C-alpha cells in the first residue's frame, strides 16, 4: 500500500429519512442533499473534501517532475488540417503552449500564411464564407456551454456588429450568394428563466442576413409539439438545396427534410411573415435509421445510412420519386463505412474502420467503382473537409507514437502518391524505442474484445511494470489510440504500459457491438473492461496491485462500476466526472438525453438492470466475502469541478461519501488503508496540465512506480 | 481542424 501519513477523514452527514419507493424496492438516499450545489452544508463537503485530498497530493512527490515533463512534451507547433474557399486556404495553428490556436489564411497552395486572427488576447464554430470575404466564429461568454456568433471581414479583421445569441453547436451554413447564412439557435430567454439555469428545448432553424440584427432572422423550422428534438443542417455543394435534419437523443437515427432554394422568388424573403414553417419536402419522416448527405446531381441524391445496414453503407435516392432507393455502395460484411467524401468533381473517399484501423478507398462517385485502396497504421485518420468541387484532399493521422501529421493528396495533377504537408515533433523523446500492437482478448461470454498495447520495446513479460488501462464503452463512441503527452511521459519516466480497450458499447464494429454494450446487456461492458485487466496480468505485463484505471464520463461509469465488482484487480482507479448515481440521471440538466443508452428507473424492467450496476448503490466492503478477507479498495481519485452542468458534480459527491462512509468512517479498525479522495476543481492548456500531473503523480505513488530519468 | 491541446 503506497502511501503512509494516515488519514482524517472528515465529517459527512447521513440524512436517514430519505427512502425511495422504486416497484416494491426500498433504495435509501442519505446523501439526497449534496444534489444541492449552492446550500452551505454541500459547499463545506467540498471544502473539506480539498482539504482531504490537498494532503494527500503533498505526500505525492511525483507530481512536480511531471508537470514539467507534459509542458516540456506538449511544447512543439502544430499544424490544423487546411480548406478552401475561393482560391484561399485556411487553417488553424498552435506555437505549442498557447491557450487557443490562431486562424490562418493563404493565397494559394504554395503561398505564404497570414494571421487572420489571434485569440489570445474560448472560441469555436469558425465558418468562412464562399467567396472568403467573412467569417463567422464563436465566443464563450460564461461557465455554461452558450456561444455568442459574431462575423469579422477578412481583407481588414474588421467586425460586424451582428450578434447571434444562444448558439450551442451549430456553425454557419453560407448561401452561395454571400448575403447570410443557415444556423440553429435556441430561443431568446423567457420570463423567469436565467442565463445560468435556462434549459436547451424548442430549437430552431433560422436564416441570418448580413448587417441585420438577430430579431430580424428568418424562421424556417420549429416544432412547439416536441420541445426535445434538435437539429442539424447543411447546403449542398451546388448552392441549390438546404437540408434539415432532426434528431431525438442520443440515437443514431435523424429525419431528412429538403427545401429547394432555386423555386423560392426573392430568396429567404418570401418568409418574411413566418407562416410558421418553410414548405420543405420531408424526404425521412421519422426516427428508423441514420442518413447524412453525401453528394447530388440535380434531384438525385447519395446518402450514407444504416438502414438495414448496422456497418452502413451508399444509397442513391430521386426527390422527384422517392418511394425509389437503390444501393450504391453495398455494405460489407466485416467492416464498418465510417465517412463519406465526394471529391474532385467525380470521386468518393470512404473511411472504412476494419479491426479498429482505417482503411480508405477512392471510388468513382457514378458508377461506384473501385479505384485504390490504402490501409493505414496502428493510429487515426481524420478531419476530410474538402469538398466536391476541391481537386486537393488533406486529412490528419495521429498515433499513440505520432503526435500529428497532415497528409496532402493532389487528386488532379499528381495523384495517387500522399506527401506530408506538415509533421509535428514531441522534442526530446525517442520514438523507435517503442512499440504498439493489438490483441484480441477473451469476454466472459467468450466474445473476443481487441486491445492496444504501448510499451517499450523487448521488454520482460514478468509481471513487474506499472499499467494503465482506458475505456469508453457506449453510444457507439470508436476509441481510436491518439496521441497524447502525458501518455509518453507515463512510458517513458514510469516504465508504464499502457491499455486501450475497444469494449462493446462502443460503435467499433457498427451498431451489433453498440446494442452488445447498452441498456439490459451494460453490463457486458465492464465484464470486457475486467477481461482485458485480467489478460494484461496472466500474460506477464503487470500485476493486480500494479494496474491503474482510467475514464471519463460514461468511462467514469466504467470505472466505478468495474472498482465495485472486481477491486481485488486494481491498484489505482481515476474516474473523471463519472455518472454515478443511475437512478437519478435523467432528472437533471441534459441527462434525460442519455436514456436511449441506459434505460430509465421511471419503467420497472429498466430498473431491474440499473440498480444491479448503478455506483454509489453497489459499494460493498470486499474484505467481508468470505474467500478475499486481504481485499481493500484500490486508491481513487475521483475528478470533477463543483459546478458542471454537463455531468452534475453531485454524482460525483454522493459516491465519493458512500465510499468513504461504508468503507472508512462507519467502522473502528478499517482494513481500508488505500485513499478514496476527489479532485475537486474550482470554477485551459495551464488547468487541464496542472489536472493530469495531479492524477498520474497519485497514480505513481498508488502503484508504488519509481520515477526513472 | 481546431483541435485542443494534446495534453
Amino acid at each position: 500500500s503506497g502511501f503512509s501519513k494516515p488519514l482524517h477523514y472528515p465529517p459527512v452527514r447521513r440524512d436517514e429519512t430519505v427512502v425511495d419507493d422504486y416497484f416494491g424496492v426500498k433504495v435509501a438516499d442519505p446523501y439526497r442533499w449534496l444534489e444541492d450545489p449552492n446550500s452551505e452544508e454541500t459547499k463545506e463537503f467540498v471544502d473539506n473534501q480539498e482539504k482531504l485530498a490537498n494532503s494527500v497530493l503533498e505526500e505525492c512527490e511525483l507530481i512536480d517532475k511531471f508537470k514539467q515533463k507534459i509542458i516540456d512534451f506538449v511544447n512543439f507547433p502544430r499544424c490544423g488540417v487546411p480548406f478552401r474557399r475561393a482560391n484561399k486556404y485556411f487553417h488553424f495553428y498552435n506555437s505549442g503552449l498557447q491557450a487557443q490556436n490562431v486562424f490562418q489564411m493563404q493565397d494559394d497552395l504554395d503561398g505564404k500564411p497570414e494571421v487572420l486572427y489571434d485569440p489570445n488576447l474560448g472560441l469555436s464554430l469558425y465558418s468562412v464564407s464562399e467567396d472568403a470575404k467573412y467569417f463567422a466564429f464563436g465566443i464563450h461568454s460564461g461557465l455554461t456551454e452558450w456561444v455568442t456568433i459574431k462575423i469579422l471581414k477578412t481583407e481588414d479583421r474588421s467586425y460586424l456588429p451582428d450578434t447571434l445569441e444562444w448558439v450551442k453547436f451549430s456553425p454557419a451554413i453560407w448561401t452561395h450568394d454571400n448575403k447570410g447564412f443557415f444556423y440553429c439557435p435556441y430561443p431568446p430567454l423567457k420570463e423567469g428563466e436565467d442565463h445560468m439555469t435556462r434549459s436547451a428545448v424548442n430549437q430552431e432553424a433560422r436564416y441570418h442576413f448580413l448587417g441585420t440584427d438577430q430579431s430580424e432572422d428568418i424562421l424556417l423550422w420549429r416544432d412547439l409539439e416536441n420541445p426535445a428534438h434538435h437539429l442539424k443542417c447543411q447546403i449542398t455543394d451546388d448552392g441549390k438545396y438546404f437540408l434539415l435534419y432532426i434528431l431525438d437523443g442520443c440515437d443514431d437515427a435523424n429525419k431528412v427534410y429538403c427545401l429547394d432554394l432555386t423555386k423560392l422568388p426573392n430568396g429567404l424573403e418570401s418568409f418574411r411573415g413566418r407562416e410558421d414553417s418553410a414548405p420543405f419536402m420531408k424526404l425521412i419522416d421519422s426516427f428508423d435509421a441514420s442518413y447524412t448527405a453525401i453528394a447530388n446531381d440535380g434531384s438525385v441524391f447519395t446518402f450514407q445510412t444504416n438502414k438495414d445496414a448496422p456497418r452502413k453503407k451508399l444509397v442513391r435516392v430521386d426527390l422527384n420519386n422517392p418511394s425509389v432507393w437503390t444501393d450504391l455502395v453495398p455494405e460489407s460484411k466485416k467492416d464498418l463505412l465510417e465517412s463519406a467524401h465526394a471529391v474532385n468533381e467525380n470521386q468518393l473517399i470512404l473511411r472504412y474502420l476494419s479491426d479498429v484501423k482505417h482503411v480508405l478507398e477512392i471510388r468513382d462517385l457514378e458508377s461506384g467503382a473501385l479505384q485504390h485502396r490504402l490501409p493505414i497504421d496502428i493510429g487515426s485518420v481524420d478531419g476530410i473537409t474538402a469538398r466536391r468541387r476541391d481537386s486537393v484532399v488533406f486529412f490528419k493521422f495521429t498515433s499513440i507514437l505520432t503526435p500529428g501529421i497532415v497528409y496532402q493528396c493532389d487528386l488532379k495533377n499528381d495523384p495517387t502518391q500522399l506527401k506530408i504537408f506538415r509533421e509535428s515533433v514531441v522534442p526530446d523523446f525517442d520514438r523507435s524505442e517503442f512499440e504498439v500492437k493489438q490483441v484480441f482478448v477473451p469476454s466472459k461470454d467468450g466474445t473476443k474484445i481487441p486491445i492496444f498495447i504501448a510499451a517499450r520495446k523487448g521488454i520482460s513479460l514478468d509481471g513487474s511494470h506499472p499499467c494503465e488501462m482506458h475505456g469508453y464503452g457506449g453510444f457507439g463512441i470508436n476509441m481510436m489510440p491518439t496521441f497524447s503527452a502525458s501518455r509518453i511521459v507515463f512510458l517513458k519516466h514510469l516504465g508504464g504500459v499502457f491499455c486501450l480497450a475497444n469494449i462493446r458499447g462502443g460503435g467499433e464494429y457498427g451498431e451489433e457491438w453498440h446494442k452488445a454494450g447498452f441498456r439490459d446487456k451494460k453490463q457486458n461492458v465492464f465484464d470486457d473492461f475486467i477481461s482485458a485487466a485480467e489478460y494484461l496480468i496472466s500474460s506477464g505485463y503487470t500485476k493486480a496491485r500494479r494496474v491503474a484505471i482510467e475514464g471519463g464520463a460514461n468511462g467514469g461509469l466504467l470505472v466505478a462500476a468495474c472498482i465495485n465488482q472486481r477491486p481485488d484487480l486494481f491498484g489505482c482507479a481515476e474516474a473523471n466526472c463519472g455518472v454515478m448515481d443511475m437512478l437519478r440521471f435523467h432528472k437533471f440538466t441534459l441527462g434525460y438525453l442519455w436514456t436511449g443508452d441506459y434505460g430509465c428507473s421511471d419503467k420497472e424492467e429498466e430498473f431491474k438492470w440499473l440498480i444491479k450496476y448503478s455506483p454509489i448503490h453497489n459499494v460493498r466492503r470486499p474484505w467481508e466475502q468470505p474467500g478475499n478477507e486481504e481485499t481493500q479498495y484500490p486508491a481513487t481519485m475521483i475528478l470533477t469541478a463543483d459546478h458542471d452542468d454537463r455531468v452534475v458534480p453531485l454524482h460525483s459527491f454522493k459516491l465519493l461519501a458512500t465510499m468513504q462512509h461504508v468503507l472508512c468512517t462507519s467502522l473502528e479498525d478499517s482494513p481500508q488503508k488505500n485513499p478514496i479522495i476527489a479532485r475537486i476543481q474550482r470554477k485551459a492548456t495551464m488547468t487541464q496540465i496542472a489536472e493530469v500531473a495531479d492524477r498520474y503523480g497519485f497514480m505513481a505513488k498508488a502503484l508504488e512506480a519509481p520515477w526513472i530519468d | 481542424e481546431n483541435a485542443s491541446a494534446p495534453v
